[PDB]
């Protein structure tokens, strides 16, 4: 009916928006940070998608868990995610921030950065390549993309 | 020429030897032993109260000046009584030259700290403190450095599991980070490796 | 003789300085609970304090109590400066345990814990 | 010296552990009130609190009866 | 039991506690308590979601992997309940709105939906059934949504003999209504209470102390067909409840008391929302109401449960409704309130 | 060898002076800088068009595991546990049993992608090239439990990706 069509209109627009501009929080623990660089590096350069880092949580939509993640470290990215706004996605990179990694059987590394926040996507390797990481944001975007809130709120 | 057999240096051996044999006169009340080995690196084992003697003098020595700290660690043998050993590895830019110098203690003995020595002796002996327990009685500022804040038990201590005992997780209820006990999903496989047949006979022990 | 003590030689000077570390942390429970914003009362504090330092009743060793009573400085100076975060503080509650029983007929029902 | 005992009696019985009916000028804290050193120990912080002075670690240790907390008081004006 | 059913490990996050529960309307309050707990017994716990998957992401963390599973079930849809329950011996009920929606109203989701849930659950031959009411459910309470309850909680009975009804008196906590309601009343001037609040009794029950309940009862072996009342421990007054919470969030506490048709009006007013109302005539007739004693029932002591009193658990809740003023203030600074005992 | 990077000493002839004064003043070096910046404007951008444009590879590279066959159609691998054994993460598990013709075969591969470091350490201690590391690397996951792959998904991994792997080690092999 129109209401339908109105609010498919509405939610495939608030979409494109949040699909088409990403800012990544500058938060990047261990090796698997250089391929972030790589990534903002000319050639595979990620801000002509649309997707430019920030600094402060308040001003950023995806936290790139890229690293490992330790013990001592745990309650700050807790504490950054927490102050992350909403909407808010993840995107584990790498198998320490997938699962323990290298580390896994270790006294001080947390296996799996799911175990602290909800994971939207994982990106596997070690490192990930750049090209392994920019799938990994455009499979971000479209899934951002089959999102419907306003069609979910209609039907509610 | 024998390719893949790696070259041995005798002028340097008998230099390090020389050099050994004059510390050992030098600094007979503390050093007990003195060992040169086959790809010339010079051993001394001191005392453990000679620490701040011996390397003071290592380091302010006119034939001796080991000015630079290289290294400082631990290993931890649990088979000996005092299973933690200190080691300082030193290196001297004018003679080119590096050293390195051994002591022995256990949980409950301290011992002295060389940071009127060497300044990086801060940090490192931290390290060695937070890792194995050994307490070190002068310090500017002791505490853990590497462990977790409110971390129990030293990890490199070789009776310390390699799991640990605690995990770290997110519960929802208390909404903060919570410690649990450690509950692995797939065990660690211990793999026994070692073969049944001597290696080495040049290493034979006795069988006394 | 020949053993070298850790601090304060003989026990009763290991006792004066455990009763120095208990004053200092019954001194400081008000502002951890004021400072880390924790739900738990100050009396709370002060009997887990009580609680921590009375699970080492049983040592007999001076150097042992030495090296305790430093190890309890460290934590105190660790919660002075708020290195640690309202996690740690809390992690000495064990506010998330699941209540593990401790007479014989509920562990066997449980499972093949001794 | 009278409204010092008050004030150190009245301290007491605010303390838990303390029974108000057992207390008395002269009660052993460690025989005739069967405490430990914890104990003291908190209760002379508790004084520390009330008057406004420090006690050192020394003169915390010749004060196991409340008479002997007034007189120590009292010393010290 | 089968052989994958057998209980395992130290009852940690990577154990198997033997229990597979199906959790209606788990994207909610108690929902997500109950799930938080059944993770952390290390349970198997299907999720089903009717809104959007992102609404659903908190849950993940809740337990280990392939412990948690997602899938996507519609109320008016006896397939989907089949298939999100075929393969579970626990099935918890907890779906409930407080506002009446265009397409769901109160029989909608308080005797339809549980009754589906009820009658679908037995033809699976699940083995257990909790069912979520609430404590003044009456039949001809002047709340249609406690009308709805009680005539949903008679339809589960007779669907499903052996289940386990609890009814709660009121749920206090991070994410509840309850205390965010009534300190939310600060940007309305005053507070308006129905006769000054001096007729209503409330003794509300922990969140935590609901969900170990919820829990216990699973493991419970004698509470299969049984009703349950979860309250706490003290009965407060509401004009008391109210300057309580105020005292706690700190905010001036300006009382005033509003006739009971304008309240109504007012309620009417603000239901006209299309998103989630503020509050609803429903509402203010629940608030009105005083809870119900019934000692017949048993309740949280009887399951295994000490009561969480609401004075330690008030400042969790109420610190976030502070200033900057009062935000470092203890929970020992404001005296208890006053019980009705 | 040893060369002083910073002890050149400037001049002091009033020409010199001049010139320094004149930079000062005159933002010479700063008009260089941006002269340069110019320039690499106006330079060609170095930004493929992904993913319409793959950046280059080599025949030696290594991301997602498979499970090879023989020509015949026979698996390769003989449950050896070699790549078990040497596995730096421990990111294997095989658990095998004589087959029903009495051929040594696995029942369990489970390899952990998410444990995995991505080293190469198990197709190189293979001894009949059963397990390779093959080129395809965009293998991403909404979901954890994905990443957990095991004897099916490896076979099926190396089913589809069969021909590009045969030509990395027909390409490869001569320097193993
Ligand atoms: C200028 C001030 C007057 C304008 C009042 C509205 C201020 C802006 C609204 C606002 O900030 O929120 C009010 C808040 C919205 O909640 P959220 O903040 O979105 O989320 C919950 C947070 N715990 O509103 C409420 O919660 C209402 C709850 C109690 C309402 C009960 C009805 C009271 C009616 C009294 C009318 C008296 C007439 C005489
Ligand atoms: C219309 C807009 C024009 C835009 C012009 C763009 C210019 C280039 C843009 C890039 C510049 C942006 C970054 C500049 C930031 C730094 C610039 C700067 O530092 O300049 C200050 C620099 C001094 O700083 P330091 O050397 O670092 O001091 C520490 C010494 N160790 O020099 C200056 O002060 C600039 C002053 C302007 C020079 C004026 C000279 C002209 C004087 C002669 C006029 C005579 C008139 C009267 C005589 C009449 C005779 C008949
Ligand atoms: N909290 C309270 O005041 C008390 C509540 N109770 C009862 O406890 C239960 C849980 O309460 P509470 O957590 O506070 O409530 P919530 O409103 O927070 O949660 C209700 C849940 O049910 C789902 N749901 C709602 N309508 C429908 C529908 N038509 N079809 C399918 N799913 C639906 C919601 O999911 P979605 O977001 O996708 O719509 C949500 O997950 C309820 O039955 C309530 O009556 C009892 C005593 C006190
Ligand atoms: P009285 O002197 O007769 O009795 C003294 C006691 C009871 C202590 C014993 O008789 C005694 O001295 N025993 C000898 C052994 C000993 O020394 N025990 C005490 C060891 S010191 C110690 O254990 C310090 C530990 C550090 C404290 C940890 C702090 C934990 C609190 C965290 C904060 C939580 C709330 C903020
Ligand atoms: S997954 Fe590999 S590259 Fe990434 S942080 Fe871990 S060790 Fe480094
Ligand atoms: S690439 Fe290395 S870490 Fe990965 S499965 Fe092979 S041997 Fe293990
Ligand atoms: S090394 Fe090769 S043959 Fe041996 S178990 Fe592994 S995959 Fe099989």
């Amino acid at each position: 009916s129109r209401g339908e069509y109105v609010v498919a209109k509405l939610d495939d627009l608030v979409n494109w928006a949040r699909r088409s501009s990403l800012w990544p929080m500058t938060f990047g623990l261990a090796c698997c940070a250089v391929e972030m660089m790589h990534m903002a590096a000319p050639r595979y350069d990620m801000d002509r998608f649309g997707v430019v880092f920030r600094a402060s949580p308040r001003q950023s939509d995806v936290m790139i868990v890229a690293g490992t993640l330790t013990n001592k470290m745990a309650p700050a990215l807790r504490k950054v995610y927490d102050q992350m706004p909403e909407p808010r996605y993840v995107v584990s990179m790498g198998s320490c921030a997938n699962g323990g990694g290298y580390y896994h059987y270790s006294y001080s590394v947390v296996r799996g950065c799911d175990r602290i926040v909800p994971v939207d996507i994982y990106v596997p390797g070690c490192p990930p390549t750049a090209e392994a990481l920019l799938y990994g944001i455009l499979q971000l975007q479209r899934k951002i993309k089959r999102e419907k809130r306003l069609r979910i709120w209609y039907r509610r | 020429t024998r390719p893949t057999i790696r070259p041995r240096n005798d002028v340097v051996h008998k230099q390090l030897s020389a050099f050994g044999q004059y510390v050992a006169e030098i600094l007979p009340k503390y050093v007990q032993q003195v060992q040169v080995s086959c790809f010339n690196e010079l051993e001394i084992f001191i005392h453990p109260d000679g620490v701040i003697p011996v390397l003071t003098f290592l380091r302010d020595h006119t034939n001796a000046q080991f000015k630079s700290l290289a290294d400082l660690t631990a290993v931890d043998v649990p088979t000996r009584q005092n299973r933690f050993e200190i080691v300082y590895n030193l290196l001297s830019l004018r003679f080119n030259s590096r050293i390195r110098v051994k002591t022995y203690t256990d949980e409950l003995t301290p011992i002295e700290s060389s940071v009127t020595v060497y300044k990086a002796a801060n940090w490192y002996e931290r390290e060695i403190w937070d890792m194995f327990g050994v307490f070190f009685a002068n310090h500017p500022d002791l505490r853990r450095i590497l462990t977790d804040y409110g971390f129990e038990g030293h990890p490199f201590r070789k009776d310390f599991p390699l799991s640990g005992y605690v995990e770290l997780r997110y519960d929802d209820e208390v909404k903060r980070v919570v410690a649990e006990p450690v509950e692995l999903a797939q065990e660690f496989r211990k793999f026994d490796l070692n073969s049944p047949w001597e290696a080495f006979p040049a290493y034979r022990q006795p069988p006394e | 003789t020949s053993v070298k003590p850790i601090f304060s030689r003989d026990m009763n000077e290991a006792k004066r300085r455990v009763r120095e570390l208990y004053r200092a942390w019954y001194r400081e429970v008000p502002n951890t609970v004021h400072l880390f914003q924790l739900d738990i009362s100050v009396k709370q504090g002060r009997d887990k304090v009580r609680e921590m330092f009375m699970k080492n009743a049983h040592v007999t060793d001076p150097r042992v109590v030495d090296l305790l009573v430093i190890k309890g400085k460290m934590e105190l100076e660790e919660t002075i400066n708020v290195w640690k975060q309202r996690t740690h503080i809390m992690r000495f509650f064990h506010e998330t345990e699941a209540p593990r029983p401790t007479d014989f007929l509920s562990k066997f029902y449980v499972g093949h814990d001794p | 010296l009278e409204a010092i005992k008050d004030r150190v009696l009245y301290v007491l019985k605010l303390y838990d552990k303390i029974d108000p009916e057992k207390l008395s000028v002269n009660s052993h804290f460690m025989k005739d009130l069967g405490l430990d050193s914890l104990d003291q120990v908190e209760i002379i912080m508790a004084m520390e609190d009330e008057f406004g002075f420090e006690i050192p670690d020394i003169d915390a240790e010749k004060l196991m009866c409340p008479q002997e907390i007034v007189d120590y008081i009292a010393d010290k004006k | 039991l089968h052989h994958a059913l057998i209980p395992h490990g130290k009852g940690g996050r990577s154990s198997v506690s033997g229990i597979v529960a199906t959790v209606f309307g788990a994207t909610g309050f108690l929902g997500r308590y109950v799930v938080n707990h059944l993770g952390r017994m290390g349970s198997q716990v299907i999720v089903p979601y009717r809104c959007e998957p992102y609404d659903t992401m908190h849950l993940r963390p809740m337990g280990d992997l392939g412990q948690i599973i997602f899938m996507e079930w519609n109320g008016k849809d006896k397939d989907s309940i089949r298939k999100v329950v075929e393969h579970s011996n626990v099935v918890i009920n907890l779906v409930g709105r407080e506002w009446e929606t265009k397409n769901f109203d109160f029989e909608d989701v308080f005797v339809k939906i549980p009754h589906a849930i009820a009658q679908v659950s037995k033809e699976a031959g699940v083995e257990k059934l909790i069912h979520i009411s609430h404590l003044n459910a009456d039949i001809k309470s002047p709340s249609r949504y406690l009308r709805s309850k009680a005539v949903g909680e008679k339809e589960v009975r007779a669907a499903f003999p052996e289940a386990t009804i609890i009814k709660p008196s009121d749920i206090f906590g991070r994410e509840d209504r309850f205390l965010n309601y009534f300190a939310s009343m600060r940007w309305f001037g005053g507070v308006p209470l129905i006769s000054l609040g001096k007729e209503t009794v409330k003794q509300p029950v922990y969140i935590v102390d609901v969900s170990k309940g919820i829990i216990n009862a699973i493991k419970d072996p004698d509470a299969k067909g049984k009703t349950f009342a979860f309250v706490g421990p003290n009965r407060y007054l509401l004009f008391d409840l109210v300057q309580y919470i105020f005292a706690v969030a700190y905010r001036p506490f300006l009382p005033y008391p509003l006739p009971h048709f304008a309240y109504r009006w007012v309620g009417r007013l603000f239901e006209v929302s299309p998103f989630e109302p503020w509050t609803t005539r429903d509402k203010v007739e629940r608030v009105h109401m005083s809870d119900m004693t019934l000692p017949h029932l048993p309740g949280l002591e009887d399951l295994g449960i000490q009561a969480t009193p609401l004075e330690l658990k008030a400042i969790e809740v109420l610190r976030r409704h502070r200033t900057y003023r009062w935000l470092t203030s203890e929970m020992e600074d404001v005296k208890p309130a006053k019980t009705v005992n | 060898t040893y060369k002083f990077v910073n002890m050149r000493e400037p001049s002091m002839d009033m020409k010199s002076v001049t010139d320094r004064a004149a930079q000062t003043l005159l933002w010479t070096e700063l008009v260089r800088g941006l002269g340069m910046t110019l320039s690499y404007l106006f330079r060609e951008p170095a930004t493929i068009n992904y993913p319409f444009e793959k950046g280059p590879l080599s025949p030696r590279f290594r991301g997602e595991h498979a499970l090879r066959r023989y020509p015949s159609g026979e698996e390769r691998c003989i449950a050896c546990k070699l790549c078990e054994a040497v596995c730096p993460a421990q990111a294997i598990t095989i658990e095998a049993e004589p087959r029903a013709d009495g051929s040594r075969r696995t029942t369990r591969y489970d390899i952990d992608m998410t444990k995995c470091i991505y080293c190469g350490f198990c197709q190189e201690a293979c001894p009949v090239d059963a397990i390779v590391e093959g080129p395809n690397f965009e293998f991403s996951t909404e979901t954890h439990e994905e990443l957990l792959y095991n004897k099916e998904k490896l076979l099926n991994n190396g089913d589809k990706w069969e021909a590009e792997i045969a030509a990395n080690i027909q390409a490869d092999y001569l320097y193993r």
